[PDB]
């Protein structure tokens, strides 16, 4: 609770202290900063020189034992795909300094290991089309997830702001009573979170229908069918299938049908 | 070169080109909310599951 | 506890320290933008029960400037037990009491708009909600040590989460900690349970071994004869005849042996 | 979004065939009731 | 992990607790009612909430559980499935 | 389920494989000695199978492990050791504590 | 010296703190130009950590028995749908893997290794004795629960 | 409770007499488990209401949740110039007018939980009479070492009931599955098309559409086919018992002996009774022939 209050905070000196236990105290997995090569272990391993692990070897056991593990729980294991590699890539191996003959980069293993380990195996071709799509869609929407985060925060404020100035400055004499703080504006759930509508008879009249409480029964007009909607283009002379629907289209950048976009065309015409 | 939303995501162009094909008489149960922008917002009630 | 707005609701119980007087209180929001949980100074009068422990009804009684809700404006009052609908521990708060000059929370008709502060989340469950992936993380006040806008696994992902729960094989699977439970009506029986000592909690459970001198004539006579019965002090040790030896936690109404 | 990357991901692994790496297993095996391992129920699990 | 090859010849027998003493025929002390007199202070079990540095009980337990499991290679072979 | 699924599978090969071996279609109740205690193929094509694609793909990424590693590995899985015994000292034998 | 069998117990009685750092009495015992001999090599390179990689870890090298059609078709049968008089066995394979495995439990005996079986004792116990120093708080804790249980 | 325990007691029972299964003490706790749990439910959801039970004119007045705790209570000042006695005796009358209305409404909630219990027990108990091997005899037909004798009178008067088509099995499954194939047969249809858009086609979608149930929403996300659990067919207790001890397994059968054994008696109670109220018999036997020359 210090740490969230602010109270109690984590310094340099304490960060990097820390860093020097961590690297020079014996790992359980996995060879660390400060462990000292043997001359004399070339009795067993069969080499004087290098470190007694391979990161490599390593990750390639935490394979199988991964597969091991899917065996021994489900009893049975999906074979991979034919399109499916351990990426290698990722795993460099331990170095040594000659002078001192202590491992160098442990850090660098480590994190060679778990970003090799992570990546999925197979390539594009082993998706199908719509797969791959939404793949690269939830990336975007992720690594958007963040900012966007800010920016309706941001807009927020606004409208909060713009809502209690609003009730304020309009008129204090008849807005200090029930009817009008109750009347004046709401916060409601919208599709991206917590939004201020402004309910008022000047606003709402000119829809036709009563207030903010108000139940109805409608009738709207709708494509028959919306998912194949047959559209005839004279200029390109083709006809056209296209599907509307906020799933469909919500897969190619959020883009929904009805949806007002400027877009600038690259070669300034908007 | 650049897409980017007019106003805000919720202010909707008319589909002219679709309207003229809209057909089935479909019906809804809902309750007014508020507005943004002269944009009506409604919350649907029977809704499906 | 309930969401609404994007913030708490939760009911809760005022109560004295002996438990005579108390108060509910239906709709209270969590707001950890509190210090200390604020109270309408009217309540003060009412929650007072004089016991025998303290002769006054409270433990503590003063006057603070308390002019964080919006020179002494009130009245801190200890202590005042809590209970939340939600949590099975009680929480004891020694909350301000505010008069209606200080501050009037009358906000709403009948609505009294009293809300919760730190005071009492640091003694809940409702603590782990102040934690990032949260729901009361967006109301933290602005630190270095809190960022608003990051997402869950980003945040996690730098203090060093890097998979999923349990994903590396290297790690044992969570559920896998506990797979049998001892339960001794429902296997085995109960134990055989002796001393040797003053009572049964002065002395231990253990009996004496074969190698004292006074059982070792006894045990001889024992192990040649095996058939006759033999006198001695051989049969208070650890070792005997049957094959079933006395040691400790030898359960005895268990079906086998 | 995250939990749906992450079957998108392992989706063409789930085209394939089941197979025993120990060959000569046949009998499925138990999987017993209420253990957590096995709980796909999620009654109210949101994101949140 | 730290290993070496290494020849260790004898190990003393098993910890099953029970093996048959050394037999004598007479005794030091003839006295017999000494074994039921005896009386000692008392073994306390606990002081205030036991709290000790070299923690004792843990620490014990598990050195004694260890040479245990070794003696009885993990107790791995002896149950079947019932 | 995913046992459930196999097993189901390897059945219905093997009874498919009983009543009517020939494929001709219709079910025979007096079937053949090799057609009874045979073993289906499908199960060693299946091991062949695991071969092809997991086992491989793990040598195949294996063959840039650090010489020393493979052929310790090796010694491991096949149970020979070539290992001198550390003779302790007659000061760490006899003459120690 | 007192030249009798040795106790595996001896730590208890003896107020000496080399003890406290290993787990097993022979290797407490052991003098410290001794222990700089033995050096840090991969788990499975411990002969008894190939025993128990091969035999115990590694379900992928058991091989079953293969059964015919008909036994096939009689499994089946049997564990879909139970009719009474039946053969009481119809055993798991799960129960026939776990018999195979404890029974490799079994047949593990010790000695030189110039010879027949796979392990030094003192390889035993040395592989024992690195992996009950390399215990967290939960591994002793399963561990005190196995010894509990079994 | 009583009236439950007696209906799973029959079930248990039964399930023992007709064929050699035993059902797991386990189970059978944990049936009575859920229908109590049930009750519980209807409790917590009945004590936000309440009820106002009213005595004499509408001047006394009781405010009380169903389960007959008392919240308010309003009086004119006429009542304040009664006797302390008149004054206890009116508001307590209204109390009972009070629970009676309450007790009303809680008597409706009781049968609807039987119903869901009787539901839940079906897969179970049909789950026993479905089978090809079932079979009864009626009740007054002698029976000897070899088999059951013949019921000699009114030939007419016995007609063996059959609840299984003799042909090739359609099970309640086939009937489900038939179910859902006329629900997508109508939905595909041009007239369906039309009428999933009507109000009635989204109440429709709301209550029986499953799938649509965005993730983490209370309440199954698929449709289920109806539970099998064919007696003679399925093990259920007695083989993990017969495995592991013979004394539980000689214990348990004879629980489930006893139990069918005492259920019967019940019946054969409620059958003389019914048969003494309409006076076909007597009040104290006056047939020992009926009896003693067995």
């Amino acid at each position: 609770v210090e740490y969230l209050t602010g109270d109690i905070t984590i310094t340099t000196v304490m960060q990097e202290s820390y860093d020097a236990l961590l690297d020079t105290t014996p790992h359980p997995h996995l060879l660390t900063n400060g462990f000292t090569l043997e001359s004399d272990a070339a009795k067993y391993t069969g080499e004087v020189n290098k470190a007694p692990l391979s990161p490599l070897q390593f990750r390639i056991d935490m394979e199988m034992n991964k597969y091991r593990r899917q065996q021994k729980e489900e009893g049975v294991v999906r074979v991979p795909p034919a399109l499916w590699r351990l990426d290698t890539s990722a795993i460099v191996p331990y170095k040594v300094d000659s002078k001192t003959r202590r491992i160098v980069n442990w850090r660098e293993v480590k994190e060679g290991i778990e970003k090799s380990f992570l990546s999925v195996g197979l390539p594009k071709e082993a998706y199908t089309g719509n797969e791959w799509r939404e793949m690269l869609y939830l990336h975007d929407v992720i690594a958007n997830r963040e900012a966007k985060a800010a920016v309706l925060e941001q807009q927020q404020k606004l409208d909060r702001e713009k809502l209690k100035a609003r009730e304020r400055a309009s008129l204090k004499g008849e807005k200090s009573s029930n009817s009008a703080s109750n009347g004046i504006g709401i916060i409601f759930p919208d599709k991206d979170g917590y939004q201020v509508f402004f309910v008022d008879e000047a606003s709402l009249r000119p829809f036709g229908i009563g207030a903010s409480g108000t139940l109805f029964k409608a009738v709207a007009r709708v494509y028959p069918s919306p998912a194949a909607v047959p559209y005839d283009d004279p200029v390109h002379g083709k006809q056209f299938l296209i599907d509307t629907t906020d799933e469909t289209c919500h897969l190619f950048g959020g883009f929904e049908h009805g949806d007002r976009l400027l877009l600038r065309a690259k070669s300034d015409e908007e | 070169e650049s897409v980017r939303y007019a106003a805000s995501a919720y202010v909707k162009g008319r589909v002219t080109l679709l309207e003229s094909q809209r057909t089935a008489r479909e019906e809804f149960m809902g309750q007014v909310v508020g507005i943004r922008d002269g944009v009506l917002f409604v919350q649907w009630r029977l809704l499906k599951g | 506890f309930r969401m609404s707005g994007g913030d708490m609701f939760v009911e809760y119980k005022v109560l004295s320290r002996d438990h005579r007087r108390s108060i509910r209180v239906e709709d209270a929001i969590v707001d950890p933008t509190f210090k200390r949980t604020v109270l309408p100074l009217g309540w003060l009068e009412l929650l007072r029960s004089p016991s025998l422990r303290l002769p006054t009804g409270y433990f503590v009684e003063e006057t603070v400037h308390v002019s964080l809700p919006n020179e002494a404006n009130a009245i801190i009052a200890g202590p005042v037990v809590l209970y939340i609908t939600g949590q099975s521990v009680p929480v004891v708060l020694n909350p301000y009491f505010v008069p209606e000059g200080t501050w009037d929370m009358r906000t709403r008709d009948g609505e009294l708009d009293l809300r919760l502060g730190m005071d009492a989340i640091e003694q809940c469950t409702l603590f782990s909600e102040l934690r990032p992936g949260g729901l009361l993380y967006g109301k933290l006040p602005e630190n270095p040590n809190v960022r608003r806008n990051e997402s869950l696994r980003a945040t996690l992902g730098r203090y060093g989460m890097k998979c999923d729960l349990a994903e590396s094989p290297l790690v044992p699977r969570p559920w896998t900690r506990m797979r049998y439970m001892f339960i001794d009506e429902l296997q085995r029986g109960p134990k055989l349970t002796e001393f040797v000592g003053h009572n049964p909690r002065n002395g231990t459970p253990w009996r004496f071994s074969q190698n004292t001198k006074y059982f070792r004539i006894g045990i001889w006579r024992d192990t040649i004869r095996r058939n006759d019965m033999n006198e001695g002090l051989h049969a208070h040790s650890s070792w005997q005849k049957s094959p079933q030896q006395s040691v400790p936690e030898v359960r005895f109404l268990a079906p086998y042996p | 979004a995250e939990e749906r990357l992450k079957e998108l991901q392992r989706a063409p692994f789930k085209r394939e065939k089941y197979v025993s790496l120990i060959q000569g297993k046949y009998t499925p095996k138990v999987k017993k009731f209420g253990y957590t391992q096995h709980t796909t129920v999620d009654d109210f699990e949101t994101k949140e | 992990m730290k290993y070496a090859d290494l020849e260790l010849t004898t190990r003393g027998e098993f910890p099953h607790g029970m093996k048959e003493p050394a037999f004598v025929k007479k005794l030091d002390q003839n006295i017999p009612w000494y074994f039921s007199t005896y009386r000692s202070m008392y073994h306390w079990p606990i002081t205030g909430d036991n709290w000790s540095d070299l923690n004792e009980a843990e620490k014990h337990h598990d050195l004694h559980m260890f040479y245990t499991l070794a003696w009885w290679k993990l107790g791995e072979g002896i149950f079947g499935v019932d | 389920e995913g046992s459930l699924e196999y097993f189901e599978s390897q059945y219905r090969s093997a009874e498919r494989a009983v009543y009517d071996e020939e494929g001709r279609g219709v079910r025979n109740y007096w079937p053949s000695r090799d057609a009874v205690e045979g073993i289906a193929q499908e199960e060693e094509n299946d091991a062949q199978l695991l071969q092809e694609r997991l086992f491989n793909t793990l040598e195949t990424a294996g063959t840039s492990v650090e010489p020393w590693a493979r052929n310790l590995r090796l010694n491991a899985t096949t149970g020979k050791f070539g290992y001198k015994t550390e003779i302790a000292t007659q000061e760490e034998k006899i003459y120690d504590d | 010296k007192s030249f009798d069998a040795p106790q595996w117990d001896l730590w208890q009685s003896r107020p000496r703190s080399e003890d406290m750092d290993e787990a097993l009495q022979p290797f407490m015992d052991m003098p410290k130009s001794l222990k700089d001999r033995r050096y840090d090599i991969p788990w499975w390179a411990n002969p008894f950590g190939a025993w128990y990689l091969q035999n115990i870890l590694s379900l992928e090298l058991l091989k079953l028995k293969s059964k015919t059609n008909a036994e096939k078709i009689a499994t089946y049968r049997s564990y879909m749908r139970s009719l009474a008089s039946g053969k009481d066995n119809t055993m798991s394979d799960d129960d026939v893997i776990r018999n195979i495995i404890k029974e490799r439990w079994k047949t593990l005996e010790f000695g030189d290794r110039n010879a027949g079986y796979p392990c030094t004792f003192g390889d035993y116990i040395q592989f024992l004795n690195e992996w009950f120093k390399s215990l967290d708080e939960e591994g002793m804790q399963r561990l005190r629960e196995h010894f509990d249980r079994r | 409770m009583e009236v439950y325990r007696r209906i799973t007691e029959r079930v248990r029972g039964a399930l023992w007499a007709h064929h050699g299964r035993l059902m797991s003490e386990r189970q059978f706790h944990r049936i009575l488990a859920f229908v109590y749990n049930n009750k519980y439910e209807y409790q917590i959801r009945f004590d936000r209401m309440e009820v106002v039970g009213r005595e004499w004119g509408g001047r006394v007045e009781v405010v009380t949740t169903p389960a007959g705790f008392l919240k308010r209570v309003r009086v004119n000042p006429c009542v304040e110039d009664l006797t302390l006695y008149q004054q206890q005796q009116l508001i307590l009358s209204a109390y009972a007018n009070a629970c009676a209305d309450g007790r009303k409404l809680m008597e409706q909630a009781e049968m609807n939980i039987y119903k869901q219990f009787l539901k839940d027990l079906k897969p179970i108990v049909m789950g026993i009479r479905d089978n090809p091997e079932f079979y009864t005899v009626s009740e007054n037909s002698i029976e000897t070492i070899g088999g059951v004798l013949q019921t000699g009178d009114s030939n007419n008067l016995c007609h063996t009931h059959r609840t299984i088509p003799a042909a090739k099995a359609r099970q309640p499954a086939d009937e489900v599955r038939a179910r859902q194939e006329w629900e997508q047969k109508w939905i595909n249809s041009p007239r369906g098309q039309s009428w999933a858009l009507t109000l009635r086609g989204k109440t429709y979608f709301a209550l029986h559409g499953p799938q649509y149930r965005p993730r983490g929403a209370p309440g199954a996300k698929k449709e289920t086919l109806p539970l099998d659990i064919p007696a003679p067919y399925t093990a259920m207790d007695e083989k993990r018992l017969l495995k592991k001890n013979w004394m539980a397994y000689l214990d348990n059968k004879h629980v489930a002996e006893v139990m069918w054994t005492r259920v019967k008696i019940a019946d054969r109670e409620k059958r003389q009774r019914l048969l003494q109220e309409t006076g076909r018999a007597w009040h104290r036997p006056i047939n020992e022939e009926a009896i003693n020359r067995w």
